[PDB]
């Protein structure tokens, strides 16, 4: 079976300029489980990046969460990059900054 | 409320060279305690939560010596599907397999699970009795027919209705500062607008725990599911969790619209109103 | 903690 991931992009926390954070990438209802994850800043790939141990839902779908430490600011744009075998492009979701 | 403990396993075919990939990790309700990977350097059961530290060596002994057992079960199994279903060795596939109880407010047994998927199709399963076997396809039957010759379903019960629950008693007692405490959420509303004619209000929750939520909106008090969204919840990283609501609605008739916020920290719901 | 031993396919 293959199924396709869905992305959600956020901070930990309610983000303000200045203050340290986690930026998270939470990738969720895919197979199989090999995934490649990146998360951006300004488009360039940030290396200190952690992850959650590969676990599953009911439905047998798998999900993780992709992490890092950052301090926002007002010109700095941040994103995830995921790819995986039902993906034709690699899929880049920004952060918005909602909350 | 209720309480649980799950062990979820995967294993995934590495057909050039070596053994399988082996990931396992344990839950008491929403919080991970443990974790395996076989490709990680300790091979070791490790602890991913405090209170689980707080068990001495003979523990941890105990639990690397299973869950290495775990694992090779997992690659015979491997092997034992690929003749089943006709398969070349040339392609990776995958085993997941999740077990554990459930338990009440009291603290008593309530449910029990065993179930299996292959390449993430329902396999075999052990029904809600834990008595017989739900077999999603032929092979599947085979090893139903072969697990009630050898009584695997009484083994099964024994641990999910005795030991499984004990173990989960155990960690709620010596984790009841975090297990035991339920994090209400943080609410507020947000409101973007996208035109002159169009506004979208978004309801947060943040900060809470466990991860069962409702988030609901009404319009003059009755409910409304149409111009709505609703994200999946999601991990805060910190322990706790995340989600938000959204409505779309006319511009200056904000306050018509109510959240709704029903979650096990709140003795009574909130109302939340731009 | 884990069950001692879990059954093969």
């Amino acid at each position: 079976i293959q199924r396709t991931p869905k992305i959600q992009v956020y901070s930990r926390h309610p983000a303000e300029n200045g203050k340290s954070n986690f930026l998270n990438c939470y990738v969720s209802g895919f197979h199989p489980s090999d995934i490649e994850v990146d998360l951006l800043k300004n488009g360039e790939r940030i290396e200190k990046v952690e992850h959650s141990d590969l676990s599953f839902s009911k439905d047998w779908s798998f999900y993780l969460l992709y992490y890092t430490e950052f301090t926002p600011t007002e010109k700095d744009e941040y994103a995830c990059r995921v790819n995986h075998v039902t993906l034709s492009q690699p899929k880049i979701v920004k952060w918005d900054r909602d909350m | 409320g209720s309480h649980s403990m799950r062990y979820f396993f995967t294993s995934v075919s590495r057909p050039g060279r070596g053994e399988p990939r082996f990931i396992a990790v344990g839950y008491v309700d929403d919080t991970q305690f443990v974790r395996f990977d076989s490709d990680a350097a300790s091979q070791r059961m490790e602890p991913r939560a405090p209170w689980i530290e707080q068990e001495g060596p003979e523990y941890w002994d105990g639990e690397t010596r299973k869950v290495k057992a775990h694992s090779q079960t997992h690659r015979v199994d491997l092997g034992t599907l690929r003749g089943y279903y006709n398969q070349s060795e040339a392609g990776s596939h995958t085993v997941q397999r999740m077990y554990g109880c459930d338990v009440g407010s009291d603290w008593r047994f309530l449910r029990g699970y065993h179930q299996y998927a292959y390449d993430g199709k329902d396999y075999i399963a052990l029904k809600e009795d834990l008595r017989s076997w739900t077999a999603a396809d032929m092979a599947a039957q085979t090893t139903k027919h072969k697990w009630e010759a050898a009584h695997v379903a009484e083994q099964l019960r024994a641990y999910l209705e005795g030991t499984c629950v004990e173990w989960l008693r155990r960690y709620l007692e010596n984790g009841k500062e975090t297990l035991q405490r339920t994090d209400a959420p943080k609410t507020h509303m947000t409101h973007h607008a996208v035109s002159d004619h169009e506004a979208t209000l978004r309801c947060w929750a943040l900060s809470f725990y466990p991860a069962e939520i409702t988030l609901t909106w009404q319009r003059d008090g009755e409910d409304q599911t149409q111009d709505t969204e609703l994200v999946e919840t999601r991990p805060a990283g910190d322990g706790t969790f995340q989600k938000w609501a959204a409505v779309v609605v006319p511009s200056g008739q904000e306050q018509r619209y109510t959240c709704h916020v029903q979650h096990e920290g709140l003795p009574k719901p909130l109302t939340l109103r731009w | 903690g884990l069950k001692e031993g879990i059954p093969a396919l």
